[PDB]
DNA sequence: ACGTCCCTCTCGA
RNA sequence: AUCGAGAGGG
C-alpha cells in the first residue's frame, strides 16, 4: 500500500522521526551507493570483492564515502544528471548559521 | 541485501547543485557512445560496443557489468557521453541564456553597464541571491552599445533587440541577424570572471558558458531499462538513438560537402532532439511523438507522481495491510482485531536474545502454516533461510544474535489507519489482537477521529520492523495518548450510538435493576472491586 | 563548540520525544544483546527491561539538545526529570 | 498548500517556533509556549461583574469592624483584627487584583470572561476539599502572612522560558502574565477562607499541584507545530464541505462565503469579491 | 624524516559492548586497525604513541541501527618517504639488474643502470654479490641510497633509488 | 495592524461553521505570512519562492525548473529541511530526531 | 573506516599534511615533528614500555632481542611493518642514552633550520659540508659551510660508542 | 520632516545631505492618525545597543528576525532606517501580552 | 499556474 | 509486463 504524501504529513505531526525513516527506507527503496569527496555524484567503481574504489576523472581512491538513500533519490539524481545539473551530495559542511 | 563495503558510512549534509562542465562529462565517463543500436551486435543477447553497456552496466540479470564487477543489485549505473557536432541550447536555460545576452556586449563580452551608474552600483551590491540578477537585467536590456569612457571601459559596438522565436535567438540592429550558438558561447566563454559572478553564476559549479551543451551525459540502463515484450528498450533509449541519428547526419554534413542551407536545418533538428529529450511540454512545438507524445525527463520528475510527489515524498511500503473494517463492543480502545491470514503473512524482525530464545525456537519449530509461526529466519551469514521449504527447518537450533522474522502476535505496536487521512488523530497506533474472519475490528469509540464506519470502509495497517520504531509508535502515536486533540484542545473521542443512545435510558431514576441482573453487570467490569 | 552545564537553560524536564527515543533506543540495544544494568525481575521484553532501567536512571545516555545557532546543552538521563 | 507551507515549523529548544533557516515565526509558540491538550476554558471572576460586589468577594480590610475576616473564617481572628503591618499586604493584594480587573478589560474588551488556559483551578479545589475533607464550620489555620505570600511565591516558580538575563525574563513575565490573573482571581485571600475553607496543607498542595500541572502544560521542544497547524485548520474545512449532502441544500454548506472565502485569504489577490468597510 | 601527526579514526561497536571496559576494547580496536598499516596521505602509520592518555570522546548512538560512533583522536609515529631523500640502509634482494634495500618498513630498489659504470654483476657467488674495483655489495651490507621516485601499492609503498651521484655507497 | 485583520478574517470563516480552533494554529499561519515585511502568500509563487531549501521547494507546484535555476545559480541546500530528508532517507530533525543521544563511560562505570 | 587527519621533491616540498604550519591536537598553530633515527628508536621503546606497564595493570647489538620480546608482547604479531622498524633503528641510530639526544636536539635547532634538516642532519653522519649539503640539498645557502661543519664536527664528537 | 499639503513632483534632492535623510509627509494621510487604531500595536524604537542585545540573547543573525518595511505606515511614523528594530508589544488572547520583534529594511 | 487522499476491478497497441 | 482510455469502491 502507498504511504503517501498525505501521511508523511500525519507522521511528521507525531514526531515519529525514525519510524518515518523506516517506512521510507527499510519498508521500500533503500540502497547503498558510493559517492565522492569531490564530485558529489554517485560515480565511483564499487569493485568491493577486492577493495578497489576508484573515481577516475577526479583521480582518487581515498576520499570515498557511502550512503543510505532511497533508490528513488538515486534515480532522481541520475535523472537530473542527464539534464546536466549535477546535484553533488556532501557529508562535510560549511554553513552552520 | 548488499555486500559489505569497507568505505566510511556517513549521511548527506549538503547538496551542492552545479552544472556539468562539458569536460567533467568527457571525464567521469567509462566508454564513448557512438552506435545507436541497443545490444544488437547480432540481435544476440550480448550487448554492443556503441550503446548500452560499453561499460555502462548490464541488462541481463545473469551477467555482470563490464566495469564495476558487481551484480546489478548494487551496480548503480555508469555514465558515458556523446560528443556533439555543434553546440546547442539547453531547453531549460534558454530564456536565461538570452537574459544574459540581454546583459553583456556580444562582441567583447563585458557587462553592458559596469561600476559607473547609480542603479548599477546599487544593483551590483544587492548581495541577495539572484534578485541582483533581475535588477541587473531590467537595467541593462536597454543600453544597446558599449562605451569609450563616458563621464574608460574599453569595446564600443552596439547590441541587438534579441528576441526568441522557438528554440533559436534573433537579433536586429537599427540589419536582422539570428544568434548562433557557436557565437553566443564564445561571448559567454569570453565573459569576464567578475561579470557572471555579480551577474548570477559561479566560478566552478555553474559557469554560464555551460548553459550551452557541448558534451552530453549518457544515463545508464537503470534510468531507461529494457523489458521482455526478445526485449524492448525504453522511451529514453529510443530518443537518444534519434539524437545520435540526428547528430551523426549533421556530423558529416559539416565535413565533406558543406552546403549552408543543409547544415542550417539538421543542427536545428539536432538541438530539437537534444531539447525534446529533456523538455517536451515546450511553448509552441509539435510535442514530438513516439509513433504515437514521448516521455521526457522533465515530465518524469513532474508533480502528482514522478520521483518528487510520487517516489520520495511518498512511496509504497512492504509490511502493509488492508480490509473491510467492522466494530467490536467487546474490545478495548487501544487494540485492533487483525485477522489470522494477515498475521500469518505479516512478519517482523526479532533478535535472538536469551530472554526469548526459549520462545523463538518454539515458533520456528512451529512454522508458517500455524498461528504463532515464522516465515523466515536470518543467520549471522545473513542469507535468507526460508522455513516454508528448507530441509533443516526441522531441527535448526538457533544461535544468539540471529533474527527470526516471526509472526505478528497479540499486543504488537501497529500503525493503524483510515484513508481520507489529513491529521494525526487519523494514524494512531494500536495493540494487536489476532482474530477470525477477514475483517479488521476496532472499538466503536475510535470511529470518529478516523471518521470511519462499518458499511464498506477498508483501513490500512503497518508494522514497525524494529524496536525503537515500536517505542516511537507506542510512546508517541498511541490511541490513549491522543485522547485529547490539540487542534480543538478538547477530547476527540467519546461514547456513541448504542452505548450513548441507552446510557440515558439507564441513567433515569425511572430506570431500575433487580437482584439477578445486577451481578451480571458488576462482573462485566474488568476492574471491579468485587464489593456489592 | 559546546555549552557548559553551569550556564544551561533548556527545559530541565525530559521531553516526550527525548524519553520515547531513550526508552526506544536502549530497548533496541538491549534486544541487540546488550549489557543490561538494572536487575531483571524477570523480563523477556526489552522495552520493559529498558523501562525499569528508566525508573532507576541506570541508563548511560546523554541527550545532546541542539540550539538554532548550532551549540548544544548535554543532559544526563541520570539528571533529567521525568513527569509527563 | 498549508502543510508544505508550515511543514518545517517546530518549536525549538529555546522556545522559538522557527523554520529551515533559523528565522523566528514566534518567540513563544501560542505566545504562551503552551501545549494545546493541557488547556481548558474557565472564566476569570476578576473581570465580569459589578464594581459593587467585586469588593464583596475580594476586598478584605483588617482596619474595620464590618469588612474584615470574622474569626469563624480563620484561627488568628481577633489577634489580627485591627493589625496593620498586614493590612499593607491585604492592600498590596487588593491593589494587584484591581490593577488586573482593568488589565483584562484592556485585552478582553468583549466583556468575555471564559477563556482557555493551563491548569483547571476551579477543579483542583474540590480536589483538595474532597481529598482532605473541609469543614465549612470550624475555621481555617492560615496566616494572612501565609496565603498572600504563598500565592506570591507560586508565581515565582511557574516557569516557561529559563534564562539568565533580563531580556528573556521580561519575555518570561509576559508569557505567564495572563495566567497569574487566573491565580489572584481564585487564590483570593478572601475567597480562599470565605468560599474555599482551606486548611494549611490543603492549600500548599493546591499550590504545588498547580505548579507541576503547569510545567506539564508547557509545549515540548520538538513538536512539529507547523505541519500540526495546517491539519488543524485544513481538516475542518474539508469536512465543512464533505458533508453538505446530509440535508438537502439549506445554507452555509460549502459554496457560500466560506471554503471559498478561505480560497481568497491564502492566495491574497486583490479582486476581493465582497469588500466592505464597517464604519463606526 | 620520520614524523608524528595527530590523526583520527571513527570506530563503532555493537550494543553488546557497552558495560565493561568499552575503552579497553575501543583502544585495542583502534590498534587492531591503525597499528601496522600504511597509506600515502600519512605514510607508514607505525606506532600509536601515549597509550593511556588517548581520547575516546562521547559516543554517538546511530539512528535506525543500535551501534555508536567514536572519533578517537590519537597521536602516533608516521613514516613517509619523499623523492630525493637519501636514506642509509641494508640490502635484502640481490638481482642481476639491481639490488633491493630494506629501509624502515618500506623497500627501496636500485638498478644496474643507476649504479655507476664499474659494477660488473656476478651471479656465480654464494650468496649473490655485485663486484667493482674495490667495493662489493652483498645480501647483508650497509649502503647509502638516494630515493628518486616513490609508488604506493596497497598496504605498503616501495621506491627506486640511486648510487651514481657522489657521497653514496661508501659505508 | 494587518496581522490581526488577516487573522480576524480567517477566524471568522472557521468559527462560522461552529467548529472552533485554538488561536495558536491560525496565529501560526498568519504570523507565517506577515513576518516577512508584507503578506506573502500560500502559493507556488507566494512563500515557495523563499530562500529556504531547494529540494524542500521542488516538492510544491513548480518542480523541475526549480532544480533548474538551482543547478545554474549554484544554489545550495542546507539539508535542515524535513523534506530534504524524506528525499534523502535520513531521519529528519523531527521530535524524536530533534536532538542526538550519546553514551558516557563515566556513567557506564558508575552503573557497571 | 579509515584514518583521518585535521587538514613534490627533497626541496622541502612536502604534502599538505607534512606542511610546517600543521594543527595541534588541541587546535593551535604548532610547529611540526621531524626527528632522527635515534630521536626515533627511543620514542617508540618508551612508548612501547608504557604500553606493557598498562596491560599488566589489568648495550651493543644486545638491544636487538630485548625489543623483539616487546613486539611479541606489547603489540601482537599482527604488525610485520613495525617489527622491522625497531630493528632498523637499533642498528642505524647513532645515539644510545637520552642525555646525548637532547644535546644533539639542543645544538640542532640553534641553527633554526627546517625540522627535516633537524631530522636528516642528525642521521646521515657527514664529514664535510660538501657531503653534508649534498645529501641534504636544501641547506645550500642557509648555513655557512664552516658553521655547518662546526656543528657537523660536534655531531662527530657525540657519537655513542656502540 | 517637510509636510506638503497637496502634491510634490520629482524635482529627488532629499537624499543628498549626508548625514541627514528627511521624511516628507502629506496632510491627506496626517489628518487621521493610524497609530490610535484599535489594531495598531505599540511599536517601540530599539537602540544600537538595544539591538545587539536581542541579537545575542535570542542567538540570531540579523536575517532571522521578522521584518517591517521602510514604508510601513508606522516605520515612517517613526522614520525607521534599515537595521533599526522595534518591539511591537500587544495584548494577546493567550499570553495576555505577547512581545514580538521586527527589524526594518 | 496547478488543480483532495487511497483502494478494487476491466481492456486496446 | 509498460504507457493510454474506461466504470465502481469508501
Ligand atoms: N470523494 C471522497 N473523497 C474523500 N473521502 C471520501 C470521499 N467519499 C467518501 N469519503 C470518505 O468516506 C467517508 C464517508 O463517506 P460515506 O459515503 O461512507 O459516508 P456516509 O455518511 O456513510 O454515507 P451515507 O451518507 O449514505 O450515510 C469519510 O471518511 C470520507 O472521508
Ligand atoms: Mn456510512
Ligand atoms: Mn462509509
Ligand atoms: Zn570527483
Ligand atoms: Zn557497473
Ligand atoms: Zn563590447
Amino acid at each position: 500500500l502507498r504511504f503517501g504524501e498525505m501521511e508523511r504529513d500525519c507522521m511528521i505531526a507525531h514526531g515519529a522521526a525514525s519510524f518515518l525513516k523506516e517506512r521510507l527506507m527499510e519498508a521500500s527503496d533503500a540502497f547503498r551507493v558510493h559517492i565522492c569527496g569531490i564530485c558529489g555524484l554517485m560515480t565511483v567503481i564499487a569493485k568491493l570483492n577486492h577493495n578497489q574504489f576508484e573515481c577516475k576523472g577526479c583521480d582518487n581512491k581515498i576520499d570515498i564515502y557511502q550512503i543510505h538513500i532511497p533508490y528513488a533519490a538515486k534515480l532522481l539524481f541520475q535523472e537530473l544528471m542527464a539534464m546536466n545539473i549535477t546535484p553533488r551530495l556532501y557529508t562535510d559542511r560549511s554553513r552552520d548559521f | 541485501g548488499q555486500q559489505y563495503s569497507s568505505a566510511p558510512l556517513r549521511t548527506v549534509k549538503e547538496v551542492q547543485f552545479g552544472l556539468f562542465s562539458p569536460e567533467e562529462v568527457r571525464a567521469i565517463s567509462v566508454a564513448k557512445i557512438r552506435f545507436p543500436e541497443t545490444m544488437d551486435e547480432t540481435q544476440t543477447r550480448a550487448k554492443i560496443g556503441g550503446l548500452n553497456d560499453p561499460r555502462l552496466g548490464s541488462i541481463d540479470r545473469n551477467l555482470k557489468c563490464q566495469t564495476c564487477q558487481e551484480g546489478m543489485n548494487e551496480c548503480p549505473g555508469h555514465f558515458g557521453h556523446i560528443d556533439l557536432a555543434k553546440p546547442v541550447f539547453h531547453v531549460g536555460f534558454i530564456a536565461k541564456i538570452k537574459k544574459v545576452c540581454e546583459c553583456v556586449c556580444m562582441h567583447c563580452g563585458k557587462l553592458l553597464l559596469d561600476e559607473h551608474n547609480e542603479l548599477m552600483r546599487q544593483a551590483l551590491a544587492i548581495k541577495d541571491s539572484k534578485k541582483r540578477f533581475a535588477a541587473i537585467w531590467t537595467l541593462c536590456k536597454t543600453k544597446m552599445v558599449c562605451e569609450t569612457d563616458v563621464p574608460s571601459r574599453g569595446c564600443g559596438n552596439t547590441q541587438p533587440t534579441i528576441r526568441k522565436d522557438g528554440l533559436k535567438l534573433v537579433g536586429s540592429w537599427k540589419e536582422l541577424r539570428v544568434l548562433s550558438t557557436e557565437e553566443i558561447l564564445n561571448i559567454f566563454k569570453h565573459i569576464s570572471v567578475k561579470d557572471f559572478t555579480s551577474l548570477g553564476f559561479n566560478e566552478v559549479f555553474s559557469r554560464p558558458e555551460w548553459m550551452i551543451l557541448t558534451c552530453l551525459p549518457v544515463p545508464p540502463p537503470p534510468v531507461r531499462p529494457s523489458i521482455s515484450f526478445q526485449r524492448g528498450e525504453d522511451d529514453l533509449t529510443f530518443k537518444l538513438a534519434d539524437i545520435l541519428k540526428a547528430n551523426i547526419s549533421l556530423e558529416t554534413l559539416e565535413h565533406n560537402g558543406a552546403p549552408h542551407h543543409a547544415i542550417e536545418e539538421a543542427e536545428s533538428l539536432l538541438q530539437f532532439h537534444v531539447a525534446t529529450y529533456m523538455d517536451n511540454d515546450i511553448a509552441g512545438q509539435p510535442q514530438a511523438l513516439q509513433k504515437s507524445p514521448v516521455k521526457s525527463i522533465r515530465a518524469r520528475l513532474k508533480g502528482k507522481e514522478g520521483r518528487i510527489r510520487g517516489n520520495l515524498m511518498g512511496k509504497r511500503v512492504d509490511f502493509s495491510a488492508r480490509t473491510v473494517i467492522s466494530g467490536d463492543p467487546n474490545l478495548e480502545l487501544d487494540q485492533v482485531g487483525v485477522p489470522k491470514s494477515i498475521a500469518k503473512t505479516l512478519t517482523y524482525p526479532e533478535v535472538v536474545t536469551p530472554y526469548n530464545i526459549d520462545r523463538l525456537t518454539q515458533l520456528v519449530r512451529n512454522g508458517p502454516n500455524e498461528h504463532p509461526g515464522a516465515k523466515y529466519v536470518i543467520r549471522d551469514s545473513g542469507d535468507r533461510i526460508d522455513l516454508r521449504y528448507s530441509k533443516r527447518a526441522g531441527d535448526i537450533q538457533l544461535q544468539y544474535g540471529w533474527k527470526v522474522e516471526r509472526h505478528i502476535m497479540d499486543n504488537d505496536p501497529v500503525l493503524f489507519n483510515r484513508q481520507p487521512s489529513l491529521h494525526k488523530m487519523s494514524m494512531m497506533a494500536h495493540r494487536v489482537k489476532v482474530i477470525p474472519y477477514s475483517t479488521f475490528r476496532l472499538n466503536l469509540s475510535v470511529t470518529s477521529p478516523y471518521n470511519a464506519d462499518f458499511d464498506g470502509d477498508e483501513m490500512n495497517l503497518h508494522v514497525p520492523q524494529s524496536e525503537e520504531t515500536r517505542a516511537e509508535l507506542s510512546q508517541l502515536c498511541a490511541v490513549p495518548l491522543q485522547i485529547v486533540s490539540p487542534q480543538s484542545n478538547k477530547p476527540c473521542m467519546g461514547i456513541v450510538q448504542d452505548t450513548l443512545c441507552g446510557i440515558r435510558k439507564l441513567t433515569l431514576r425511572d430506570t431500575f435493576i433487580e437482584l439477578d441482573q445486577v451481578l451480571n453487570m458488576l462482573y462485566w467490569v474488568p476492574d471491579w472491586d468485587g464489593v456489592i | 563548540k559546546a555549552i557548559p552545564k553551569d550556564q544551561r537553560a533548556t527545559t530541565p524536564y525530559m521531553t516526550k520525544y527525548e524519553r520515547a527515543r531513550i526508552l526506544g533506543t536502549r530497548a533496541l540495544q538491549i534486544s541487540m544483546n546488550a549489557p543490561v544494568f538494572v536487575d531483571l525481575e524477570g523480563e523477556t521484553d526489552p522495552l520493559r527491561i529498558a523501562m525499569k532501567e528508566l525508573a532507576e536512571k541506570k541508563i548511560p545516555l546523554v541527550i545532546r539538545r541542539y540550539l538554532p545557532d548550532g551549540s548544544f546543552e548535554d543532559w544526563s538521563v541520570e539528571e533529567l526529570i521525568v513527569d509527563l | 498548500r498549508l502543510v508544505k507551507a508550515l511543514e518545517d515549523i517546530m518549536v525549538h529548544y529555546d522556545n522559538t517556533t522557527r523554520n529551515s533557516l533559523g528565522n523566528v515565526i514566534q518567540f513563544i509558540y501560542g505566545e504562551d509556549g503552551m501545549d494545546a491538550a493541557h488547556i481548558e476554558k474557565q472564566s476569570l471572576d476578576t473581570i465580569g461583574g459589578s464594581d459593587a460586589a467585586f469588593e464583596k468577594r475580594y476586598r478584605v480590610d483588617l482596619l474595620n469592624t464590618d469588612h474584615t475576616l470574622d474569626p469563624s473564617l480563620l484561627e488568628s481572628g481577633s489577634e489580627i483584627l485591627g493589625d496593620l503591618k498586614l493590612q499593607v499586604l491585604l492592600d498590596e493584594e487588593y491593589k494587584q487584583l484591581v490593577k488586573d480587573r482593568k488589565f483584562l478589560r484592556e485585552v478582553f474588551v468583549d466583556g468575555e470572561a471564559n477563556w482557555p488556559l493551563p491548569v483547571n483551578i476551579r477543579r483542583i479545589i474540590q480536589n483538595a476539599q474532597q481529598t482532605f475533607h473541609i469543614d465549612h464550620t470550624k475555621p481555617s489555620d492560615l496566616t494572612i502572612k501565609d496565603i498572600v505570600l504563598g500565592v506570591k511565591d507560586l508565581q515565582e516558580n511557574l516557569l516557561v522560558l529559563r534564562g539568565k538575563n533580563e531580556i528573556i525574563q521580561n519575555a518570561q513575565r509576559d508569557a505567564v502574565t495572563l495566567f497569574c490573573c487566573l491565580l489572584r482571581s481564585r487564590l483570593a485571600t478572601r475567597r480562599v477562607l470565605q468560599e474555599y475553607r482551606l486548611t494549611k496543607q490543603a492549600f500548599d498542595w493546591v499550590l504545588s499541584n498547580i505548579e507541576a500541572q503547569f510545567l506539564r502544560s508547557v509545549v515540548h521542544p520538538g513538536e512539529m507545530v507547523g505541519v500540526l497547524a495546517a491539519q488543524s485548520i485544513g481538516e475542518p474545512a474539508t469536512q465543512m464541505t464533505l458533508n453538505t449532502f446530509h440535508f438537502a441544500g439549506v445554507a452555509s454548506k460549502k459554496v457560500t462565503s466560506g471554503v471559498p472565502r478561505l480560497k481568497e485569504i491564502l492566495n491574497v489577490a486583490k479582486n476581493m469579491k465582497t469588500p466592505s468597510l464597517t464604519v463606526y | 624524516m620520520f614524523f608524528i601527526k595527530d590523526l583520527s579514526l571513527n570506530i563503532t561497536l555493537h550494543p553488546s559492548f557497552f558495560g565493561p571496559r568499552m575503552k579497553q576494547y575501543l583502544k585495542t580496536k583502534l590498534l587492531e586497525e591503525v597499528e601496522g598499516s600504511c597509506t600515502g596521505k600519512f605514510g607508514y602509520i607505525l606506532c600509536v604513541l601515549d597509550y593511556d592518555n588517548i581520547d575516546i570522546q562521547r559516543g554517538r548512538i546511530l539512528p535506525t541501527d543500535g551501534s555508536a560512533e567514536f572519533n578517537v583522536k590519537y597521536r602516533a609515529v608516521v613514516f613517509k618517504p619523499f623523492k630525493g631523500e637519501v636514506v642509509d640502509g641494508t640490502v635484502v634482494s640481490c638481482s642481476q639488474h639491481g639490488f633491493e634495500v630494506q629501509v624502515g618498513p618500506m623497500k627501496v630498489f636500485v638498478t644496474k643502470h643507476l649504479m655507476p659504470q664499474d659494477l660488473t654483476f656476478n651471479a656465480g657467488s654464494n650468496p649473490p654479490s655485485y663486484q667493482s674495483s674495490e667495493d662489493v655489495i652483498t645480501i647483508k651490507s650497509r649502503i647509502r641510497v638516494k630515493i628518486e621516485g616513490c609508488i604506493s601499492q596497497v598496504s605498503s609503498i616501495h621506491a627506486i633509488g640511486s648510487i651514481k651521484e657522489d657521497y653514496l655507497g661508501a659505508i | 495592524a494587518g496581522r490581526a485583520a488577516l487573522y480576524k478574517e480567517v477566524y471568522n470563516v472557521i468559527a462560522s461553521d461552529g467548529s472552533y480552533v485554538n488561536y495558536r494554529h491560525m496565529a501560526l499561519l498568519v504570523d507565517v505570512m506577515t513576518t516577512q515585511g508584507g503578506l506573502t502568500s500560500v502559493t507556488r509563487h507566494g512563500f515557495n519562492r523563499s530562500n529556504t531549501g531547494a529540494l524542500m521547494r521542488c516538492s510544491f507546484e513548480e518542480t523541475v525548473e526549480i532544480l533548474f535555476e538551482a543547478g545554474a545559480s549554484a544554489e545550495l541546500d542546507d539539508c535542515r529541511g524535513v523534506s530534504e530528508n524524506v528525499i534523502l532517507g535520513q531521519m529528519a530533525p523531527i521530535g524524536t530526531g530533534a536532538f542526538d543521544v550519546m553514551i558516557d563511560e563515566e556513567s557506564l562505570v558508575k552503573y557497571m | 573506516v579509515s584514518t583521518s587527519t585535521f587538514q613534490n621533491a627533497a626541496t622541502l616540498q612536502l604534502g599538505q599534511e607534512f606542511q610546517l604550519k600543521q594543527i595541534n591536537h588541541q587546535g593551535e598553530e604548532e610547529e611540526l615533528i621531524a626527528l632522527n633515527l635515534s630521536e626515533a628508536r627511543l620514542v617508540i621503546k618508551e612508548a612501547l614500555v608504557e604500553r606493557r606497564r598498562a596491560f599488566k595493570r589489568s648495550t651493543r647489538e644486545k638491544e636487538l632481542e630485548s625489543i623483539d620480546v616487546l613486539l611479541e608482547q606489547t603489540t601482537g604479531g599482527n604488525n610485520k611493518d613495525l617489527k622491522n622498524t625497531m630493528q632498523y633503528l637499533t642498528n642505524f641510530s647513532r645515539f644510545r642514552d637520552q642525555e646525548t639526544v637532547g644535546a644533539v636536539i639542543q645544538l640542532l635547532k640553534s641553527t633554526g633550520l627546517h625540522p627535516f634538516e633537524v631530522a636528516q642532519l642528525g642521521s646521515l653522519a657527514c664529514d664535510t659540508a660538501d657531503e653534508a649539503k649534498t645529501l641534504i640539498p636544501s641547506l645550500n645557502n642557509k648555513i655557512s659551510d664552516d658553521e655547518l661543519e662546526r656543528i657537523l664536527k660536534e655531531l662527530s664528537n657525540l657519537e655513542t660508542l656502540y | 520632516i517637510f509636510v506638503y499639503q497637496n502634491n510634490i513632483t520629482p524635482s529627488k534632492l532629499v537624499p543628498s545631505i549626508p548625514p541627514a535623510t528627511i521624511e516628507t509627509f502629506n496632510e491627506a494621510a496626517l489628518v487621521v492618525n493610524i497609530t490610535h487604531h484599535e489594531l495598531v500595536p505599540k511599536h517601540i524604537r530599539l537602540s544600537s545597543d538595544e539591538k545587539r542585545e536581542l541579537l545575542k540573547r535570542y542567538r540570531l543573525k540579523e536575517s532571522q528576525l521578522p521584518r517591517i518595511q521602510r514604508a510601513d505606515p508606522v516605520a515612517l511614523y517613526l522614520g525607521l532606517k534599515r537595521g533599526e528594530v522595534v518591539k511591537i508589544i500587544r495584548k494577546s488572547e493567550t499570553s495576555g501580552r505577547y512581545a514580538s520583534y521586527r527589524i526594518c529594511m
